[PDB]
Parts: structure tokens; sequence; C-alpha cells
């Protein structure tokens, strides 16, 4: 249910507990803004694709 | 004490017509002069500036002269057509740290308490910034002297003003680096600086002309120093300094492919703007 | 600046034009309107002027003015640099979703017409190249001068 | 007198350099650390110690060619790498 | 495309006679296109794709149990194709060759290595190229 | 002694000292000295030396508020007892890398379940952070995983490195001048 995260052991019963927040920030809030300039892209077509 | 000093670029230039108008002696003077400023809020303001009448003959070099009189009246009239303005401590040219130079600040101390000195540049040629100043301070302490007194360097900044600015950015009309972008930075530190750090290795190699054959006095208290710098050489490339350096170039290059990307698609919509003006009025002008 | 120097006005009472032009050297300058509602030109004239420049101080305010001496050789806030990445490009993804808008209205009312009504907002279009040089200057700096301490020092 | 490569001497050396048991060096150490006369840390399971600053001692005219030969070397690195930058970005700023 | 795409079909598998079982079933149309000389080499890179395929999945697998997988028919040179796999260069670890399994070692950090750089460096300057001829393409009038 | 930790506790020492005539008595002198300084003997080898003088002197009555009612005694024999099995955490802490877990609870003669008790209330109190582990009784100080200190703390050292290159600089320039001036 991820209100705690670490590791289950079978043979012994040995918890690995670690922690990092990793990074969000600076990757998918960059990743979408590609999408979002594929559409403009896309919004090309229908003032040059179109016209000459 | 004194956090820092800031000069104007007047009080610079007052000196150098000085410098011109005894230029005609040709044989030796070093121009000094009394120095005018106001400090506040531990900050060293330096305003204005003259120079006094000085001499120096070489045989028994421990022979000065201020004319006071010439202190006092003009400081008089400095103090009467500004008040604001007061005596900040004094300066001389600066070639080379002349001798007279230990006792000149112990002469005039009884005007200004911390009498600051600033020694400047006539004959411009470095990499840094060419005025320098020192400090006053004494010491009955660790080897030298009962008596010792040695001057150390608080550091210097050319300080400016909304009413200066006019005039310099008009007077300079030369060749410039401005339009700071990708390539100021290269020029103002990366090609210069670096360079720029030459003659400061080169200046410690100056020191080390002493090995066997240079001047008497050794090291005591100038190797201490010397000690720390390479032992506070950087670390090695062995650790994560080498992964963790990694991490951020995959980090710091993805913003500019980014960017990169973004730079291609805005001059396209660019180009459609000029397929719009060129297409559409051939058949309508001709 | 523009020095001046009297004319008599026993002249002015005799109608007669002074100063005698004899070079073409003079009339370059043009007065302004209100210096003209004033004495000039009926009691006093102007004069040109340039700057007596030499190396003796023209090469000794340049090379003594505008100088640093590590701003460049060091680094910039290296945890807050990268967040710094962020903070321009979180707001640069909507800045280009209004230039995911804003050329999705055109082939429409005469282009002309949207300079003088998009005057109240910002265009996307100008401000979508701001950053661009924002966001690489301070990167490429920051990038090659953090790559010459690792040859230099060791 | 150890270079600034390692600078990572264990327990057992000093039980060598200076024949005191093992169970006293860390007593030892933790005195040089409150004193100040070294700057390092500790420790324990891998039995060694990553000392960072010693104190400045003095030198003969001898240690001064270390600094010399040591110092020299690096007046060409400084030369070697803005050699590029001054050829490389040369028509970007004349 | 539906003989040449079910060609393809094959080579994304690690099956050997799948192969087979396509060059026998369009050999012939392969020779009206002109194309069989360059269609009957693939089998060098069927087996580079499947051992790639295998070391990626399983890290400790027997010799003697990958050329039933394969139908490679053949144990004794099950150990030699990996020999050439870790020759050009496919897996890197080690055969216990007196065992027979073949251990695998687990990838690590490849983010903090200087490979993706050269992901970017070449698009970095190729995308410079294209603002670049959007420039030298625009002003003509 | 028996305040908690504290800013206010790490001047409160200076304020109580600076005291001419605080000294007059040598016990008592040494006891906040103890305690500015560096690692405490354990608890036995302090209280043969200083369980005894509370007895002593012209200056029995405090130490009697302190030995009188037992259960204000209990409340301080242990609580001067927490200052000191703490006074080590501190520093163990400050000046180790990586302990294991028998050899601290030697340095605190108790038992080493007794020992994770005490790193137990601490660190969920987070006045003193700690990693331990029950398996190879290999505990560590102030080891987080540090993506980004390493350059950052990398870059501290450039420029510490850069302000003394230019202290020597400016200072060798003048003492070439006390010899070879005229």
């Amino acid at each position: 249910d991820k209100k705690f995260h670490g590791i289950l052991d079978q043979g012994e019963g040995v918890l690995i507990i670690f922690d990092e927040p990793p990074v969000d920030k600076t990757y998918e809030a960059a990743l979408e803004t590609i999408q979002n300039m594929s559409k403009v892209v896309d919004s090309l077509y229908n003032k040059a694709k179109k016209l000459t | 004490a004194v956090q820092k000093v800031v000069v104007h670029p007047l009080v610079l230039l007052s000196v150098v017509d000085h410098f011109n108008r005894i230029g005609k002696v040709g044989n030796q003077k070093r121009v000094v002069g009394v120095l005018l400023g106001s400090w506040q809020k531990k900050v060293l303001d330096v305003s204005n500036s003259f120079a006094v009448p000085f001499d120096e003959d070489d045989k028994d070099d421990s022979v000065w002269f201020l004319d006071h009189d010439y202190l006092e009246n003009m400081y008089g009239m400095f103090k009467k057509v500004n008040a604001r303005e007061r005596i900040v401590g004094w300066y001389h040219t600066g070639p080379k740290l002349h001798k007279n130079d230990i006792a000149i600040n112990e002469l005039m101390k009884r005007y200004c308490p911390n009498s600051v000195l600033v020694i400047i540049d006539v004959k411009p040629k470095d990499l840094g910034l060419p005025t320098e100043a020192y400090i006053s301070v004494e010491e009955v302490h660790d080897d030298g002297t009962p008596t010792s007194k040695t001057f150390e360097h608080v550091t210097s900044e050319i300080g400016a003003e909304e009413a200066e600015e006019v005039g310099v950015e008009h007077l300079l009309r030369d060749i410039k680096d401005t339009t700071v972008g990708t390539l100021s930075q290269r020029i103002t530190n990366q090609v210069h600086g670096l360079k720029g750090l030459n003659s400061k290795l080169l200046d410690i190699r100056s020191y080390l002309e002493k090995v066997a054959t240079g001047k008497l006095p050794i090291n005591h208290q100038i190797i201490y120093q010397l000690q720390d710098v390479f032992n506070l050489l950087p670390d090695v490339s062995l650790q994560e300094f080498v992964k963790a350096f990694y991490l951020k170039t995959n980090d710091q290059m993805v913003v500019v492919y980014l960017a990169s990307l973004i730079r291609s698609v805005v001059a396209l919509h660019n180009l459609i703007n000029n397929k719009i003006a060129n297409r559409d009025a051939e058949k309508k002008e001709g | 600046i523009d020095a001046f120097r009297l004319i008599n006005a026993n002249m002015m009472v005799l109608g007669h034009e002074p100063r005698q032009t004899t070079s073409n050297l003079g009339h370059l300058n043009k007065p302004s309107i209100q210096a003209l509602i004033h004495g000039l030109n009926r009691h006093y004239y102007s004069i040109t002027i340039n700057y007596r420049k030499n190396e003796l101080e023209q090469k000794m305010l340049l090379n003594l003015h505008k100088k640093s001496w590590m701003e460049g050789l060091t680094l910039q806030d290296y945890s807050e640099h990268c967040k710094h990445n962020e903070s321009v490009v979180k707001e640069m993804l909507e800045l280009a979703k209004n230039y995911n808008k804003a050329v999705e209205e055109e082939d429409k009312m005469t282009p002309e017409q949207l300079a003088i009504k998009n005057v109240g907002k910002q265009d996307p279009k100008r401000h979508l190249e701001e950053h661009v040089d924002v966001l690489m200057t301070s990167n490429i700096v920051q990038c090659l001068a953090a790559m010459l301490d690792t040859v230099v020092f060791k | 007198t150890r270079p600034a490569n390692h600078r990572q001497l264990t327990f057992e050396e000093i039980a060598k350099s200076a024949k005191i048991t093992v169970n006293e060096v860390e007593l030892l150490v933790m005195k040089a650390l409150s004193v100040g006369l070294v700057k390092g840390s500790i420790d324990e399971v891998d039995k060694r110690v990553h000392m960072t600053w010693v104190q400045p001692r003095v030198l003969d005219l001898q240690q001064i060619k270390g600094m010399k030969d040591r110092l020299e070397f690096w007046c060409t690195d400084v030369k070697s790498m803005e050699m590029l930058v001054e050829h490389q970005a040369h028509d970007i700023l004349t | 495309l539906m003989p040449y795409f079910l060609l393809t079909q094959a080579v994304r598998t690690g099956n050997l006679a799948k192969f087979n079982q396509v060059l026998d079933q369009f050999g012939e149309k392969f020779q009206a296109d002109g194309t069989y000389t360059l269609i009957i080499r693939l089998r060098h890179n069927v087996i580079k794709t499947g051992v790639r395929m295998i070391s990626l999945s399983y890290s400790r697998i027997s010799l003697a149990d990958i050329a039933q997988k394969l139908q490679l028919d053949s144990p004794e040179d099950a150990e030699f194709i990996v020999a050439k796999a870790i020759r050009d260069g496919v897996i890197e670890a080690s055969i216990n060759h007196e065992k027979g399994y073949v251990q695998s070692k687990e990838m690590i950090d490849i983010y903090s290595t200087r490979e993706p750089q050269l992901a970017f460096h070449q698009r970095i300057s190729f995308c410079l190229d294209i603002h670049n001829m959007s420039v030298k393409a625009m002003r003509f009038p | 002694i028996l305040a908690p930790f504290d800013n206010e506790q790490s001047d409160l020492v200076h304020r109580i000292s600076g005291d001419k005539k605080l000294e007059e008595i040598p016990k008592y002198k040494d006891l906040l000295k103890l305690f500015t300084t560096m690692e405490l003997m354990r608890w036995s080898t302090l209280v043969e030396d200083y369980g005894m003088e509370l007895r002593k002197g012209s200056l029995e009555s405090p130490a009697t508020d302190v030995f009188g009612s037992t259960e204000e005694g209990e409340k301080r024999w242990k609580d001067l007892k927490n200052r000191v099995v703490e006074h080590n955490i501190r520093i163990m802490a400050k000046y180790y890398t990586r302990i294991t877990m028998k050899r601290m609870a030697q340095l605190l003669d108790l038992s080493v379940d007794e020992s994770e008790a005490f790193l137990s209330n601490l660190v969920v109190n987070k006045t003193i952070f700690a990693k331990v582990d029950r398996l190879a009784g290999i505990i560590n100080f102030q080891r987080p995983k540090d993506p980004n200190n390493l350059l950052n703390d990398w870059s501290q050292k450039l420029n510490s490195l850069m302000s003394l290159v230019n202290k020597t600089t400016h200072l060798i320039a003048k003492e070439e001048m006390i010899h070879n001036l005229q």
C-alpha cells in the first residue's frame, strides 16, 4: 500500500530499509512540453501544409 | 575592521592629471596627495583628492616634507565647499611601495584615525584590478622587532555612481564588450582569468628564487600557507566525484536538449511567416 | 553641453549679421527650439566642441573601470543552479501551452489585427524565446566552467 | 610524510609506530581531534582513519625543492588548458 | 508486405528453424524480388538476437539448457556461440565450463556513465543545424 | 549539568564560567571543565572520584537535596547518568564514522539491548542521527545517501583554495620590497 517502503526477506526475515526522494521535477515536467510541442507542429499543418 | 574600499573614477583620474603636471621633472617624483572621502556603514568611501608638494632625495631617503599649511587651508576650503566631504586618509602614486610610506601614514594619523593609503597605477598593464590599498596594523609579536608594524591589504574595487556613470560611459566611446550573452563570460573570465591565474602561480615562483642563492631571510611565516595549498589541493578522480559528475552532465544537458529543441520549432514557425509574405504578394503586387 | 559666447546687442540694433562665416564647420549642429525661444540667436551664439583624448587617459579609464577577478572561475550555488533549471522550465510548459494555443487561432482575422489586439496580455511567441536564451547561457557557462577545474585542479 | 593520495593509516601501524596497544589509540586520536592539531575522521570496523588536515610545520631549504618541482609542472597545465580557449573561441571575440 | 512482414516476425523471436519455416514457404518469392542472397545470412543475426535475449532474461543458465530452447541439437557448440557472443561483445560475463552454468552480472548505474551524453551530442549538434537551415532558407525576400 | 541539552545550556557553561570566586572549590571547577572538554571517563571511574565529595566541605545541603529524598535522588542519580550516557553519543557521532555495536556498549558499561533503547529515543527525538543494525552490529553516524553534496562541498574547496592563493600573492610582493627597495 506504499504507506511504508522497504523489502521483506523470506529466508530469515531481513527488512532492508532505504529512502531517497529520487527526482521527479526535472524530467516529467520537461517531458510534457515535448507532447505540447508535438501538437504545435500538428497545428502547423493547418496554416502551412494546407496553405502553401 | 574595514570591510572594503570604494573608489570613484574621478579620484582615479584626479591623480593622473597631476602625474602629468609633475611629469616635466623627468628624473624621479612620486605623486603623494591627500585622499578625501567619507567612510560609512563600515565601508570605506573615496570621493575627492588633490596632491601636496613632495620631494625626495636618494641619499638618506628618510627625509620627507608635507606642507601642512597647504594641507590646512585647502582642506579648510574643501570642508567649506563640501561639508559632507572630509579627510579619509592619503595616497601615493605607488609603483613599487617606496620606503617613506611607513611613517607618512604615522605623520598624518592625527587627522584620520584609520588613515588608509591607496596605491594606484600610472602605466597600466595587468590582468587584475590596478588599484591597491593597505591598512595600518602594529604588533609587539612573534619574532621580528619589539616595535613592528606591517601593512595589510584590504580588498579594493572601483565604485560607480549615477552621476559619474553618465560621464565615463560617454568618455569611453571605444572598443567594448557589451551584449553579455553566452560569450562575455567566455572572455571576461574564461579566456582572461585562466591567464589571471598565471601571474599568481608565477608570483610564488618569484619568491621561490631564494632556494640557495637569493635573499638571506628564509621562510618562517611564508610556508604555512604554501604547505596548506598542496594539502588543500582538491580531491582526486576515483570516488563518486567521477560518478556524480556524469550524473549532472546527464541533467544539465537535458535542459539544453529541450531548449535547443524549442529553437528549431520557433524559427520554423518564422519560416512559414515568410512563406506567407512571399507567395501572397507575387500575384497581388507582381 | 553647448558652450556659448555673447554677441553685441548694438549690432542687433544695426540689423547686421555678425561673425563672417569662412569655414564649413559652424552650421553642423542644429540648435534646439527651446534655446531658440531664448536669446539665441539675438544676443549670443553656439560653439562646436570636441574632446581631447589620449592614451595618457583613454587607455586607463577603459582598462581600470569594469574589471573583476574571480567572477567566472567560480561555480554557482551548485544545489540551486539545477534547482533554478526547474524554476524556469515549469512555467515554460504552460507558456508553451499558450504557444499550443495562439498558433491555433491563425488562418483568421488578418494578423495586423493580431498586433493591436494583443496589447493587454502577454504573447507566448516572444516570451517563449526569452527563456531559451536564459536556459542556455545559465547552463553552458556553468557546465564549461566546471569542466576546466577538473583539468586544472589536479 | 604520507602523500595527498591516501594519507589513510591504520590502527596497527600506530601500534607499530608508537608501540602502544590497540585499545588506547582511539583514546589517543580523540584527544588529537579535540586539541585541534589534526582534522580527520575515524572508522572503527575497517581499522583505518581518514586524516584530512595536519598542523603546518616548518621546513629547511630541501622541502622548498619539493614545492619547487611540484609547483613547476602546474604552470604548463594552466597554460595547456587555456590554449584551447584562445584558439577555439577566438572568433567569438577578437 | 505479407511474405516479407512474416520474415521479420521470425527475427524478433528467438526461434531458429522458424527461419526455416519461412525460407521454404516463401523461398521462391524472394528470388522474384531478387534479394535472396541477403536473406540467407540472417541466421547470424537471429542467433545474436537470441543470445542477447536469453542472457538478459536468465542470469545463471546452464549451457545444456540454452541449446534445447534454441533447438541447436548440440550443447558442445552451445558454449561456442557464447564464445563468439563475447568475442563480438554481446554479453559480458563468464561461463563455468566445468559446471555448466553461464552466469551473468546484473547491470549497474548506466545513468552515471558518459554514454547518454553521446545520445545527446549527436542530437544537440543536429538540432542546431536545422535551426541554422531554417535561417539560411528564410530571407529569400 | 542536569539540564537537557540546548543552545541555552551551551552558553550557560560560559555564563557560570568567567567567575573568579566560583573556582575556589577545586572540585566544581573541574566539573564544568569535564563537559566543555572531550570524552568523559565512563560513569564508574567518575563516581569513585566525585560520588564522595557530596558529603564533605561546608556545602552538603543541596547535595543532601540530592541525597535525602531517595526518590528525588533516584531521579537525580539517573539523570546525572542520563547526561553522561548522552555526552558520549554527541561526540561519537561527531568524530566517528562506523563503529561496532559491541564497542559502544563497552564504553557505556551496560547491556547491548540497553544501548539500543538509548539510541532509539534519541533519533525519534532526532537530536542525534544514526542508522544502527542488528545483524552485523554495524552502526554509522551522519551517513545520508549524499547525491548532491559531493560536488557542492567540492565547489566549496575551490573557493577556499582560490581565496588562499590570492592571500600569498599580495604578501610576497611586499616582502621583496623590504630588502631590495633602493
